[PDB]
């Protein structure tokens, strides 16, 4: 976004240690659990009745990996998150009717998952750079809403 | 928490709304849709065209509920329970959207009640809409 | 901001009718009355104990006129708000220490004041244009915070 | 509205915090200042530099109050009356900021209580910080 070369490196390097599969399934599940109302878009996934049921749901897990996938690919276009997520932005609006606020909630969940995972490694300065990215991505995804 | 003052202020301004509540509810929705387009994601099934009967119909519904909370200003949590449940369990509207409708309800009232929309009334009405919002969102998790 | 030409004209037409002196005092007083916490910055202004005390305080009226004065200038450089507001942004941050959320509260209050004043003339679509405008100014004012 | 499970979850988690609460208080602030630099506007009289004794001392104070709130999970309004007063009438921090410190405290606990920071505990703690936030901003107006 408006990341400092130093801030760019810190993001870039932690990411490289991330198992997208696991982090993505966990970000999305935690989202469904912490903010239960987000479940309104995943009725077709099944049983989201309990934390256990959400975290276990493979439909959830698999959706999580698809989402972090796309996110992951976006860290390669940190200078044009907007053009990178334009079609994804139109889709979320026009086809999925997803309120951009959800983008913000996930970002925050995403940051709690990274801290959970990297403990020590996820320092205040590294959190600051990720905060800027999650905000940046949310902004980009919301960009084509009308 | 609404003070006696607040309650008088609210009953008084809403009193003036009278028979226009419906139209004012409809208008608050339209302003909301034009200014905060992301709110439209909850009404994919609506014609949001100018003077859509759906919006008109929806405006009455909201206005009727607000009139109902004014009538029960000392027992809102109970007078609105049903609606609290609906919003928490079926609609699942994200909380930030409440503040957006509130704001547009204030705009509409201002535009229609120049004489009654005093600083003091403005403050009471804001506190009121915040309380209704708090109630409707109380059962979310 | 993203103002269509027809949005920029409607902003401009209406603004022509405003008495910045009066609107200024009204918007600032209403802010201190609806969000009393905002009074934290004006303890040297004296008596702000009741609505009448606020609304009629010569210091509040004077300040409001200053603020709206600066805002009117912003309306003539709608193309470069960040540019226009840069020194003010620096001042609110570094000297005054004003949390930027104050700028969004003031914007909302101003929209109510315009609705109050223009009645029916403040159409759904004119408000949509002003909403974009107050957001741009608040953004511009916060741009230099660090 | 904290459920019985929630109160349990919260007491367990905070239970593990133990002698480190002060340090976690300090670390949350540090994370808040770097991530949301606007929050610094309320501390112009502090040295916000890393490991500043002012921040440290303040972290302790925030931690202790959280502790006290966990202890009175059942009577928050009452256990924190003085703090609600202080914030509403003296400090006057804008309410948006409470969501920012809350988030930083989650992040901090996540990073230090890996085994204990389950999805269900995460949900409880969030609700808890929200409740603490509500109580501290209840007398604003
Ligand atoms: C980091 C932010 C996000 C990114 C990058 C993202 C990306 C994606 C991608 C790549 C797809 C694939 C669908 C397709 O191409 O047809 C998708 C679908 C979808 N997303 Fe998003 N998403 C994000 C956040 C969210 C959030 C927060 C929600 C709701 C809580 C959401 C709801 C959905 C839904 C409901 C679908 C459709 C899945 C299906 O067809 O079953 N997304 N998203
Ligand atoms: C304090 C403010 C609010 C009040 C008083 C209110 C009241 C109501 C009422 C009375 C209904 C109709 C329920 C029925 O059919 O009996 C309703 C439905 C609905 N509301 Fe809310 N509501 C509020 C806020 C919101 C907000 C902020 C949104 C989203 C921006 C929203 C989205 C909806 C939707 C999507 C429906 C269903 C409409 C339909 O399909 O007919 N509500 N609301
Ligand atoms: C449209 C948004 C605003 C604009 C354009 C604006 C503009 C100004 C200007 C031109 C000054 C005088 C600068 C100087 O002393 O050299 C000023 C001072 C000040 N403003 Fe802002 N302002 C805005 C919003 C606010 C808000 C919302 C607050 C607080 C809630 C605020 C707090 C102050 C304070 C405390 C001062 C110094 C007053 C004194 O003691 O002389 N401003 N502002
Ligand atoms: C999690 C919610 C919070 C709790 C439990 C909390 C608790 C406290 C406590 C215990 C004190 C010290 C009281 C004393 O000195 O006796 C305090 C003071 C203070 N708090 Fe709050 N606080 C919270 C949120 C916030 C937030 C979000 C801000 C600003 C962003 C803030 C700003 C302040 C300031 C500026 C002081 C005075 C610092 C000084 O001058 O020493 N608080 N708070």
């Amino acid at each position: 976004v408006h990341l400092t070369p130093e801030e760019k490196s810190a993001v870039t390097a932690l990411w490289g240690k991330v198992n997208v599969d696991e982090v993505g399934g966990e970000a999305l599940g935690r989202l469904l659990v912490v903010y239960p109302w987000t479940q309104r878009f995943f009725e077709s996934f099944g049983d989201l009745s309990t934390p256990d049921a959400v975290m276990g749901n493979p439909k959830v897990k698999a959706h999580g990996k698809k989402v972090l996938g796309a996110f992951s690919d976006g860290l390669a276009h940190l200078d044009n998150l907007k053009g990178t997520f334009a079609t994804l932005s139109e889709l979320h609006c026009d086809k999925l009717h997803v309120d951009p606020e959800n983008f913000r909630l996930l970002g925050n969940v995403l940051v709690c998952v990274l801290a959970h995972h990297f403990g020590k490694e996820f320092t205040p300065p590294v959190q600051a750079a990720y905060q800027k990215v999650v905000a940046g991505v949310a902004n980009a995804l919301a960009h084509k809403y009308h | 928490m609404l003070s006696p003052a607040d309650k008088t202020n609210v009953k008084a301004a809403w009193g003036k709304v009278g028979a226009h509540a419906g139209e004012y509810g409809a208008e608050a929705l339209e302003r909301m849709f034009l200014s905060f387009p992301t709110t439209g994601t909850y009404f994919p099934h609506f014609d949001l065209s100018h003077g859509s009967a759906q919006v008109k119909g929806h405006g009455k519904k909201v206005a009727d509920a607000l009139t109902n909370a004014v009538a029960h200003v000392d027992d809102m949590p109970n007078a609105l329970s049903a609606l609290s449940d609906l919003h928490a369990h079926k609609l699942r509207v994200d909380p930030v959207n409440f503040k957006l409708l509130s704001h547009c309800l204030l705009v509409t009232l201002a535009a229609h009640l120049p004489a009654e929309f005093t600083p003091a009334v403005h403050a009471s009405l804001d506190k009121f809409l915040a309380s209704v919002s708090t109630v409707l969102t109380s059962k979310y998790r």
